[PDB]
RNA sequence: GCCCUCAGCCGAUCGAAAGGGAGUCGGGUUCAGAUCCCCGAAUCCGGAGUGGCGGAGAUGGGCGCCGCGAGGCGUCCAGUGC
RNA sequence: GUUUUUUCACUGACCCGGUGAGGCGGGGGGGCGAGCCGGGCUCUCGCUUCUGGCGCCAAGCGCCCGGCCGGCCGGGCGCGAC
């Protein structure tokens, strides 16, 4: 084994895994963007009732951190009931509103009474 | 038997013609710091003026006597860790139903008991660190009357106890089977360690080139050699 | 996991809502929003573990043994397109 | 010896430039040449100018080491930089 290359390069050392004596936390902390906390209260305006008769769609409000991925299962699993797309913005006064389209084997009227927004 | 299809092709390297090869470049390397600095730790000690009392741990014992010399000691050395396990507990198996002769570890044991009036023969190490713990103590051997040799090795003296390493090992013991061979390397170390002890003193280290001006004086020496000869004859 | 080679960098990171920088355009709709809504036409990057189907690489040359001939049988070298 | 000081010299502090810190110092081995009768002494050299091409990741030669039934198939240590 001989000399080549006019530098000295530090050589490559073996790194072992961490293996902890006590897990730092007791337990993991919770999880508090549920299903539950992250879909508010329907909103239920002259112009979000223009947005269920005739799109075929409805109107939520929403936890601000709230991804559209998010949204889009806590639609699916507490109505049953699946989505085509998720719009969202921002209000002036500072909540999150996302427009949520329907499937057209589903209906728009029809499930907005079981909830309660008419 | 062979094939005409192949062919030969050497390359030549000579100079603005083919890519140079890879090769041996040891001497050229940029090496880090901390070997830059103990390879010229070294230099320092041939140019300059070694002086005559830390000159002499250069002056070490040979090869047949090195080899020799821990084989007595091999006979009287300190026992194991696992030993004091059976002679501590050998006093409570005869109870409940003049040491032999053994080293001297250290030199604040070793300093003391050869003023004392103890000790035969005296050990010391080469490579001792902070020089200034082993300065002294040659000078001391000489007047009292205690022999003293240095080896090669301060790792495999305190390798004979069980340690990392030591400086000084002293004998002030050994038994009735051993009293030939311990009366004999005494008098291999003495003649040429505490009679030429004088010769010692003078002889200073150091004022000595590294080459790269050895071959330069000495080349323009024979040209006060060619202007003497062909003048003359 | 480890080992053998193989590796020039060149300096972490910040700095442009008028520099650089793939790909969306028409007709309609509201008191107040639209190249973002809805009808309709298009298409850029990522992804494919059983890579879902077509096509392309790829389909040829020369002898023998039957057959009026088209083809049929073995046996031996070509084919990373024109 | 011990100093009193004038010069010319040295390299190991200590300063500056250069680079991916890539061939610098001593000897040996061959070519071109200088002089004494196959022999050494004192050296000069160590291969590249015609063109607005191409050049890397060893051929060639020795010496061992394991797989299938003399041939078929796959690794180690050297030459080149003495």
């Amino acid at each position: 084994k001989i000399r080549t290359s006019p530098t000295f390069r530090r050589p490559k050392t073996l790194r072992l895994r961490r293996q902890p004596k006590y897990p730092r936390k007791s337990a993991p902390r919770r999880n508090k963007l549920d299903h539950y906390a992250i879909i508010k209260f329907p909103l239920t305006t002259e112009s979000a009732m223009k947005k269920i008769e005739d799109n075929n769609t409805l109107v939520f409000i929403v936890d601000v951190k709230a991804n559209k991925h998010q949204i889009k299962q806590a639609v699916k699993k507490l109505y049953d009931i699946d989505v085509a797309k998720v719009n969202t913005l921002i209000r002036p006064d500072g909540e999150k509103k996302a427009y949520v389209r329907l499937a057209p084997d589903y209906d728009a009227l029809d499930v907005a009474n079981k909830i309660g927004i008419i | 038997v062979v094939n005409p299809l192949f062919e030969k092709r050497p390359k030549n390297f000579g100079i603005g013609q083919d890519i140079q090869p890879k090769r041996d470049l040891t001497r050229f390397v940029k090496w880090p710091r901390y070997i830059r600095l103990q390879r010229q730790r070294a230099i320092l000690y041939k140019r300059l003026k070694v002086p005559p009392a830390i000159n002499q741990f250069t002056q070490v014992l040979d090869r047949q006597t090195a080899t020799q010399l821990l084989k007595l000691a091999h006979k009287y050395r300190p026992e194991t860790k696992q030993e004091k396990k059976q002679r501590l507990l050998a006093r409570a198996e005869k109870k409940a139903a003049k040491r032999p002769p053994v080293l001297r570890a250290g030199v604040n044991t070793v300093t003391t008991l050869v003023e004392n009036k103890k000790a035969q023969l005296v050990v010391i190490a080469h490579d001792v660190d902070p020089i200034e713990l082993v300065v002294f103590l040659p000078a001391l051997c000489r007047k009292m009357g205690v022999p003293y040799c240095i080896l090669k090795g301060k790792a495999r003296l305190c390798r004979l106890v069980h340690r990392k390493t030591c400086t000084t090992v002293a004998f002030t013991q050994v038994n009735s089977e051993d009293k030939g061979a311990l009366a004999k390397l005494v008098e291999a170390i003495r003649t040429n360690y505490n009679d030429r002890y004088d010769e010692i003193r003078r002889h200073w280290g150091g004022n000595v080139l590294g080459p790269k001006s050895v071959a330069r004086i000495a080349k323009l020496e024979k040209a006060k050699a060619k202007e003497l000869a062909t003048k003359l004859g």
